[PDB]
């Protein structure tokens, strides 16, 4: 029975979110499809990889029929995509086949019965809250880049969401490295923390437009909810207990180097170009009111920059990847920054110098 | 390395 | 190790980018991944070669410098100059096995390799003419994306470059579809065309301020500026165009150019995603586009068009359709066919300085 | 199907 006209730009937008959570090679072939529901005045779209889900609601002006079915994901969206603006897209299910017409274009696409389609098992939220998009998307931002892509230690293939006082904070780490994000909400929360994954971290990440909408996060036992607007994402929760990140941060620094961002960056990046393509190594010597950088690589091939920093303390020589110190100061877009050492075997914690709602904590290498 | 933080 | 030259940052970067050009990832050699560097006079130069063809950049020394040649590792020394300070002073000097690069307190060593062992290619010029950037960019823009990519038949991984009368032509085939655009140059040529490989074709497309072209035997040069690219010929026997252009085509349709590639687009979603077959159903003034594939899913398009001939129907690689259109960057496209097993001319309604046929499919 | 050019 489903029938619904909608126009192109009421399912644009939809489609392209609810096709997020889709991987290209699915192992079940409803897994690349979409659910279409017609019911009351609302058609809702859904996809799924069966660890999350995304679901939009459209509302439905032109006459429609309720019913479900599943269809293409990629088919249907470029379809609509495809068609000229303001296209009206009427669409029928006849059996097997959904029929999609609009001026002199006519698709049939082959369905999958919609009580196939994949459900999330029900649960019970503990911690609700709201806050802007761009709160969100600046804790995500900050911190993303030092999750784990495909450790043994799974609980840091995600990032850890830890609500305090009236804070949300964002801890990511690789064991190498560890970004710490906090920012002030204005509610207050129970002290809740959990494990997303990055898939649900990058999901998360690309349903935050803007604006004119709230963000609602629902986090429960093993899943977490995001409300923006007419959308309404599900993540399963990584089931692991992420390490304590107030242990690796320095317990009491004693050297403190402060230094320009953008000359740091600069000098970094080009002694990284003779540094080892696998590890990536380089020396930092710290002396008074003075940085050394140098590299070398198994060519013998030799880099070395001299920076003036403001630095009083003991001279000091220690390894880095180049590659981690570069993503801080990348992550870190602003006009100064603060290293805190304390020996060559040790973290360094790296900062804004003029902020500290975000801190960066690298490990060494030896040599 | 290369130490880890944990 | 005596060559010595400090040079301003923005006099290098283009250079070494251009020289860079012809050199790939995973060098056979590894002299191949470096650039030559020789200064004689109040001159640089910069070569970069793949040994098929090359690139030398010219760049003036207006400051103190010792002749001398060595050859140093291309993308590594580009990154380096790149990194540096907008207008830093870029220091080069030899110490032995060593190039050592300064600038501010930067500095760099370098393993080189003997200038000595670096390759160069061997010729006379037969055919010469200038030609402005953007009539060379419309040449190869138009014709590019025809070329074979990794055909047996190796002279089709290339360009045809033919000249004739006043006009500069390039042609481009993979042996399904074809493009051949012309240009008048204002110079009076004799008759001669030579293959191009498409590593070259891409090369010369990058390094587009007027262009000098010589053409011999066995090898292609072009000047722009400060640069100077040769590339060496594929020998080959390449198709003639002008019998597989249709001969007397009866059948001629007329419709708007975006029209037809947003009509063609929505039925390629439907078609099959190996084969890529749609099927033209023409009758007077409307075109029918169907797909479908081996799901049973269906497209339908229908338009109105500009057609007075005989109805038939013609199945299409609807890529190489959508390629055409795309290439064609114009208001209204003319199409010409004969019968369902034929070849199909498209052109621009308004222009026939490029041409692209097509050939059918039996879906 | 494809048919060739020449």
């Amino acid at each position: 029975h489903m029938k619904f006209t909608v126009e192109r730009e009421h399912l644009l937008k939809p489609l392209q979110q609810v096709s997020g959570p889709l991987g290209g090679r699915p192992t079940l072939p409803i897994l690349g499809n979409l659910l279409l529901q017609v019911a009351d005045g609302t058609l809702s779209l859904t996809g799924t990889d069966l660890e999350m889900e995304m679901v939009a609601r459209v509302a439905l002006v032109q006459p429609h029929e309720p019913g479900a079915t599943t269809v293409p994901a990629r088919k249907f969206f470029d379809i609509c995509r495809g068609l000229p603006e303001g296209a009206e897209i009427a669409v029928q299910l006849e059996g097997e086949r959904m029929l999609v017409r609009s001026g002199r274009s006519r698709f049939s696409l082959s369905t999958l019965p919609a009580a196939d389609f994949p459900n999330l098992d029900d649960w019970q939220s503990e911690v609700e809250f709201t806050l802007p998009q761009a709160t969100m998307k600046r804790l995500i931002e900050a911190t993303q880049f030092s999750m784990a892509h495909q450790d043994v230690r799974y609980y840091l293939n995600g990032m850890l969401f830890e609500t305090e006082g009236e804070e949300l904070r964002t801890v990511a780490t690789d064991g190498h490295r560890l970004a710490v994000c906090s920012m002030p909400i204005g509610q207050s929360l129970p002290s809740h923390s959990v494990i997303v994954p990055r898939k649900g971290v990058i999901e998360l990440m690309r349903m935050l437009d803007g604006g004119d909408n709230p963000l609602r996060v629902q986090i429960g036992s093993n899943n977490i909810r995001a409300h923006v607007g007419d959308f309404i994402f599900t993540s399963k929760l990584v089931d692991g207990r992420f390490p304590d990140y107030r242990r690796v941060l320095p317990k009491n620094p004693d050297k403190h180097l402060e230094a320009g961002c953008d000359l740091l960056k600069q000098a970094f990046a080009r002694a990284a170009i003779l540094s080892n393509e696998k590890f990536r190594g380089v020396r930092l010597y710290v002396s008074e009111n003075q940085l050394k950088i140098t590299a070398n690589n198994p060519e013998q091939e030799e880099a070395e920059e001299i920076l003036d920093v403001t630095y009083s303390g003991a001279e000091m020589e220690i390894g880095f990847n180049v590659s981690y110190v570069l993503d801080v100061l990348n992550a870190l877009k602003c006009e100064n920054v603060r290293m805190m050492l304390t020996d060559s075997v040790s973290s360094v914690q790296i900062e804004d110098a003029a902020s500290q709602s975000a801190a960066y904590v690298v490990m060494p290498m030896r040599l | 390395x290369q130490a880890d933080l944990f």
